[PDB]
RNA sequence: AGGUAGCUCAGUCGGUAUGAGCGUCCGCCUGAAAAGCGGAAGGUCGGCGGUUCGAUCCCGCCCCUG
């Protein structure tokens, strides 16, 4: 007979998928940073790098905050959180961050206005790009299994100089095998670093940024990302409690 | 999409053979290597396919069936050698003796799609004149496609003439390199990729330049406007019934630019080859000297279009003694616009400021090929090349005459010199950065080849990069070229050792904690919109003076009537709970952990702070102190049936004290302690509603929601609801040492005759406080009322225990333990021992 | 690479038996004197073989625990003599269950590393020591209160501990009726993942009972976690937005079918537009007939690219209908 | 009034010492191993000098 | 072109909303259900306004979808 009179409930896909991430990097000796999801275009943006009055920041799918000269805004990404872990912290840094990211995608079955990105931030006395793809294949490992590979191939970002997009590559995928679109990442660009106090001749640092529900997306088959986001009790009691 | 770039294959493998004579390569590899160099290749797009009788044609006659609605007309084409077909469309785009493309019986067409012989209308159909879009060529299928005259004789094959060979790139260029929206940019990276020698389009040593006798018109320009650079050169003389050649409206269809008059095709086949956006002006309709100015406080003007538009004090625009001519580099206005009626031309060769435009074509709302490519700089050396280039090409095509005279304007001081100043960079600093010992003279070589004159001084680099690269200005910038150039796959992948961190903080501890308490308990988590339903605060019935209504608010929101920030988790948690009661899933209970936003009066905006230096400790408290308060909230809903039914009965509806438990299975997650007090707040009831304390601190609510909410909400009957704020509970770490004594219990009830609105938990501890030490355990099992107890009144009976910690406690140390809590509830609630 | 896949599922175990009331306690491995005579096993239990220590603190207990139960039940004795008569506790620790192939190795010299067969040899030469997740229950599983007198321990709480690990082991579970001692032989399930049994649940024996001092109704679980093979699904769920259809369904069998069974024939019939299968109800009296009882189970169905109709949804009811009668001889009750 | 119809349990104090024990070391970078209670005196003794 | 009961849909072209279907509630049926019959409750006829003694109907503006 059923025996069950407290139904189990279930902790969120991504909010689960998150925990999975951040477990992986607290091994590895990392911390987790934080930040606000209203931000200061002074982080957002301005001490990321970004040119004012250009294309690289004015086409952003940013959510502007009234009144119009408040430069206050929903953040784009996580990346602000660059910023406040080493205006806060002393050197050297190795930080992830997780939260809500917000761009004005129209929700379809591949984009929601809001999702979570992984934020990655590793700043000390001699980083060099191998050792950022030596974290993003480890990164791979952990959230794709053993088979797992990590491609890197030119990009820009503001804030990154030299800067890649992250490619990931693991069995038993969609049909088959093949390279899926999974993040950004690069160098930490040297005006960061001086927007911060830190010297550029003394200390280097790569970030990477992926999100999640992207993440969710391409690793379990999720076709539409609408489930991921509405709330219904459907979608997420398969995952199981979460406990 | 304002980062586009389309051009055909052909014309890049042209640019790049000129330096390394037959150089060719498949599309795939090419999409390979300009991928391993850092440029999207969003799409690979081959023209064609056809198969079978697909030549060009020569209309002979064309006798118009009348009667019909649509101008249905019958065409005689020659396919060559004088053998005449017969054709019939509904195209009305073309002349007797207009060069076609047709498609005989037994050709296929893209895709999947076989010419037959089939009668249609009054004669015999056996074949179809073309267009571009059924021939995979345009993107124009409103008309036929006619060749322009002299493109190839009748009977010459389709794939040939059109280049059905040719495969056209869509690629999506970063907005650091500009200089790609071009030709004469992809091609120099091709260059750069295989290690080839490359011969600059824009070079003088293709031809040579035109030349310079005097000034060409009358041009004065404002310093403040940003413009660096100005050219103006005319061609006099120009044949308007001349049209554009095949090999030219060829590639500017493939480019996505459509052809109109020759004097605007060199325009944008220069702006595609060079990158220099190119502006033909009618020379006739301009009235005096020209100017650069800023406009007025109000001045309008109509673009070529027609549209005015109120301009501002900060954009940039061209104006002569009559009215306004341009915007910058906007777009052109009706004044001195070129059209079939013009004759003389004046073309103009401008770099403008990118800032400004990029500020004017934002606000006005209008981008242009013209736009985008100012906004990511143009390279100002080539002003007088593209012109010189573009003057030849036109009066070689409209039979013109290129007038010896050319004005140019380099700045208030004439700038000579157009390079970015040295970088000094250590010769092994891209060895280091990538974690690869390159060959020796790998770095000097690859900044040779982006065009950068290097000179070595032992260690150390003196790298002056070219004009055309402005985006090159520290030693980082020249890393990334050598790194994408030589390949980021030889990049090693070495796990950095990281110091032995501490792990998670106390609050993100916490957090999981609550997390799992509540899933376990049955409750299912939501990721909250916050943005709050339309009138939300309405339908809840707050005053105008609650807080909750002091929202933050989003200029640009998705839903026009969605553009308030949520002060409470509970909208979005009551939106997913009618999304799940509408879908047939009526039993539900929902969580979520999400901050909120709350604005206050110190909230408002700060200024840039310069990104020079590390911002101060008064201007870091400044933005903290100016964003709204984010605090994180914990919040759930329930509805329907808490327990479901199954063999054990009916299941158990969804109760106010649910709510109640719900704080509980926090508070327990949190080791904190906690005391539900009454309360009235909306959109609670009013009598099944509390406030939840930590000590003496208010932490939030929890009940039942109140009935107009539910009803005005359309929410279902009895949902009950819980938010707290997480933020304003303390984080505790307490060490236990529980007394644990071995001596056997005593049990005894009391049974306490109280006042009905006196709460259960007053009378707890009451009767907790009189019985000492003895009391390790009391539970309250029976609340009564009835004429057996009295009007007003109820009857609460408590479960005791009793224990000794050095002792078997006595039926009477146990009995004087019970006497004092009895006279403790006496007191302190009134109670009354029942009889 | 932090925890594994095992040690994570032990700290997700411990979690969520806590938060449904379950109190660890540590086990000792000393088994009381005389338990498995308590229980009555019989000689050749392979529970009796056990682990023997020479010099044993106390002299009547020497012997190594083949099961957590003892020791779970001798803490359940000593809470309710100390007068907290309503308990939950569990144990996650190994046991230890010795084969004839379990003996004594020689000395392996020191002054190099030992052979790979040296290796094997030590390892098989010590007893199997599992890792067995176990819990006792007795008095009342929900207390007394403002909203009623509580409920008593039931084999069906049991049963629902059973589906608590399962699902922090996230594998699904089956129960078969059994007669395993010291279980009561008309109250005990043998647990399944997929078929391969992993332990037992139920209430215990009555005569285990008396003579071992145990308050009456007392239930009981043990697995074997080292038989529950590790799963890492990555769920992919169908969420249709469309209406669904309600539909109860009221089926008479055997009163000695399995409801589990109708269960699984009706949703084998039903097909994919089942989204939902609910037993609310289960009757027996003169209505339905000697020998036999009646099962009411509460249907959802849900089409995922339109609105279901009565009619879709009935000859899908119909189709369950067919196959419960085919499978179990189930009538449609009338 | 009380509302706790499923009172809480509780993990044992000394695994949840454990647990935070174990936390700690995961933290910097360290791994948990596992070995029998019922061992060969030449791991617990011999092997071990 | 339409907006009409909680939802889905006909009708009424200035002076008692003509009505259905589903749903909801209520009785028959069942130990209790589902399904079925049976009956009831249920309509400022899109907001804002005019015109009129009086507007779901006619006039102005706007929301809404194809
Ligand atoms: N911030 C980028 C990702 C990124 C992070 C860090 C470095 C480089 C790229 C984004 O949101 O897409
Ligand atoms: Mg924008
Ligand atoms: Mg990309
Ligand atoms: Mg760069
Ligand atoms: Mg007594
Ligand atoms: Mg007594
Ligand atoms: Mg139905
Ligand atoms: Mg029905
Ligand atoms: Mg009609
Ligand atoms: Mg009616
Ligand atoms: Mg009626
Ligand atoms: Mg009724
Ligand atoms: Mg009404």
């Amino acid at each position: 007979l059923p025996s069950t009179r407290v139904p189990a409930g279930a902790r969120h896909p991504i909010i689960m998928l998150a925990e999975h991430v951040a477990d992986t990097f607290i091994a590895m000796g990392w911390e987790l940073a934080e930040g606000p999801e209203v931000e200061t275009e002074q982080f957002n943006f301005d001490a990321l790098n970004f040119p004012a009055d250009h294309p690289a920041r004015g086409e952003q799918d940013t959510f502007y905050i009234a009144p119009e000269d408040s430069r206050q805004l929903l953040r784009t990404h996580t990346s602000p959180v660059q910023i406040r872990t080493l205006l806060a912290r002393e050197l050297p840094v190795y930080i992830i961050s997780i939260g809500r990211t917000f761009r004005t995608d129209e929700l379809d079955a591949t984009h929601t206005p809001i999702f979570h990105q992984v934020e990655g931030l590793a700043v000390d006395r001699g980083l060099s790009m191998a050792h950022l793809r030596g974290t993003l294949d480890a990164f791979a490992r952990a959230e794709f299994g053993p088979s797992a590979r990590t491609r890197i191939r030119p990009h820009f970002f503001p804030f990154t100089e030299p800067s890649a997009e992250v490619d990931v590559w693991f069995a038993n995928k969609i049909g088959g095998a093949a390279w899926v679109e999974w993040g950004g990442c690069g160098m930490v660009h040297p005006n960061v670093l001086r927007a911060t106090g830190i010297d550029p001749d003394l200390y280097s640092g790569f970030a990477f940024g992926m999100g999640l529900e992207r993440t969710l997306q391409f690793r379990n088959g999720i076709p539409d990302m609408r489930d991921m986001v509405e709330g219904d009790v459907r979608f997420s009691l398969p995952f199981g409690v979460g406990a | 999409q304002s980062n586009a770039m389309r051009l055909p294959y052909s014309w890049l493998r042209e640019v790049v053979a000129v330096g390394a004579s037959g150089w060719d390569v498949t599309p795939g590899e090419l999409e390979q290597t300009l991928l391993r160099i850092g440029h999207e290749v969003e799409e690979v797009i081959p023209l064609g396919p056809v198969d079978g009788p697909v030549t060009v044609g020569r209309v002979a006659d064309i006798e118009e069936l009348t009667g019909y609605k649509k101008p249905i007309r019958a065409c005689a084409v020659d396919i060559g050698d004088r053998q005449y077909r017969e054709i019939i469309c509904g195209a009305t785009n073309f002349a007797v003796g207009d060069l076609v493309v047709v498609a005989l019986p037994g050709a296929t067409l893209p895709g999947g799609f076989t010419i037959s012989a089939r009668k249609a209308y009054g004669r015999n159909s056996d074949g179809m004149i073309c267009s571009a879009a059924e021939l995979n060529l345009g993107a124009d299928h409103s008309g036929i496609l006619v060749l322009p005259p002299g493109a190839a004789e009748p009977g010459a094959d389709g794939a040939g003439v059109l280049g059905l060979d040719d495969v056209v790139f869509h690629l999506a260029i970063t907005p650091d390199r500009g200089y790609c929206m071009s030709v004469r940019g992809l091609a120099r990276e091709l260059a750069c990729a295989y290690d080839l020698d490359f011969v600059d389009p824009a070079s003088n040593s293709r031809v040579p330049p035109l030349p310079i006798e005097g000034p060409a018109w009358p041009l004065t320009v404002q310093p403040e406007t940003g413009v660096r650079r100005f050219a103006l050169r005319p061609v006099i003389g120009i044949d308007p019934a001349a049209v554009s050649p095949w090999w030219l409206q060829r590639r500017l269809l493939l480019c996505g630019i459509r052809a109109t008059c020759p004097a605007v095709d060199v325009t944008n086949y220069v702006m595609l080859e060079l990158g220099h956006p190119m502006h033909a002006h009618d020379r006739n309709r301009i009235s005096g000297t020209l100017g650069v100015r800023f406009a007025r406080s109000g001045e309008t003007a109509v673009t070529l279009d027609g549209i005015e538009r109120k301009l501002d004090t900060a954009d940039v625009l061209i104006v002569d003694d009559a009215a306004t001519a341009a915007i910058g580099g906007v777009m052109g206005a009706a004044s001195t616009e070129v059209r079939a009626d013009s004759t003389d031309v004046l073309l103009e060769a401008a770099i403008w400021d990118p800032a400004a435009v990029s500020r004017t074509q934002r606000r006005l709302h209008l981008p242009s090929e013209a736009a985008r490519r100012y906004e990511r700089t143009v390279d100002p050396a080539i002003s007088v090349a593209a012109l010189d280039r573009c003057a030849r090409l036109l009066a070689d095509i409209a039979g013109g005459e290129v007038s010896p005279t050319l004005t140019d304007w380099r700045g208030d001081p004439p700038c000579d010199d157009w390079s970015p100043p040295p970088i000094r960079m250590g010769v092994d600093v891209p060895d280091r950065i990538a974690g690869v010992a390159y060959p020796q003279g790998t770095t000097a070589r690859r900044l040779a080849q982006i065009g950068a004159v290097v000179t070595h001084d032992g260690d150390t680099l003196t790298v002056t990069p070219p004009s055309w690269r402005p985006d090159l200005r520290q030693p980082a910038d020249l890393v990334e070229e050598v790194l994408r150039l030589e390949g980021l796959e030889v990049i090693p992948s070495v796990l950095p050792p990281a110091p032995a961190g501490r792990g998670l903080t106390a609050g993100q501890q916490r957090r999981r904690t609550i997390g799992r308490s509540l899933a376990l308990s049955g409750y299912v988590e939501i990721l909250p919109t916050p943005f709050l339903p339309a009138g939300v605060f309405d339908l809840w019935g707050l005053e105008a003076d609650d807080s909750r209504r002091m929202t933050t608010r989003v200029l640009n929101p998705l839903e026009a009537d969605r553009p308030q920030l949520a002060t409470t988790l509970l909208p979005a948690l009551l939106e997913a709970l009618v999304r799940n009661v509408s879908r047939g899933l009526v039993d539900v209970a929902l969580f979520a952990i999400a901050q909120v936003v709350q604005p206050t009066e110190q909230t408002r905006g700060v200024g840039l702070i310069p990104v020079d230096r590390r911002p101060t400790d008064d201007e870091i408290a400044m933005l903290d102190a100016s964003l709204p308060r984010q605090p994180q909230h914990v919040a759930a809903v329930l509805a329907g049936l808490r327990e479901p039914r199954g063999p054990w009965g009916p299941g158990r509806p969804v109760e106010a004290a649910d709510a109640f438990e719900a704080v509980r299975i926090i508070a327990r997650a949190s080791r904190v302690d906690v005391t539900l007090r009454p309360a009235q707040y909306l959109p609670w009831h009013p009598g099944r509603c509390a406030q939840v304390f930590v000590g003496e601190s208010s932490v939030g609510h929890a009940g039942q929601l109140h009935p107009a909410v539910i009803e005005r909400s359309g929410l279902p009957k009895g949902t009950c609801a819980v938010e707290l704020n997480l933020d304003a509970i303390p984080c505790s770490a307490p060490l236990p040492a529980p007394r644990v004594s071995p001596y056997p219990a005593v049990f005894q009830d009391v049974s306490l005759v109280v006042a009905a609105d006196i709460p259960a938990q007053a009378v707890a501890d009451a009767v907790r406080a009189g019985a000492g030490d003895l009391l390790e355990d009391i539970a309250l099992f029976d609340v009564f009322t009835g004429p057996q107890i009295g009007e007003h009144r109820k009857s609460l009976t408590f479960a005791l225990r009793f224990r000794a910690p050095d002792r078997t406690l006595t039926e009477d140390d146990a009995s004087a333990a019970r006497d004092a809590a009895v006279q403790s509830a006496a007191e302190r609630v009134g109670a009354v021992l029942r009889g």
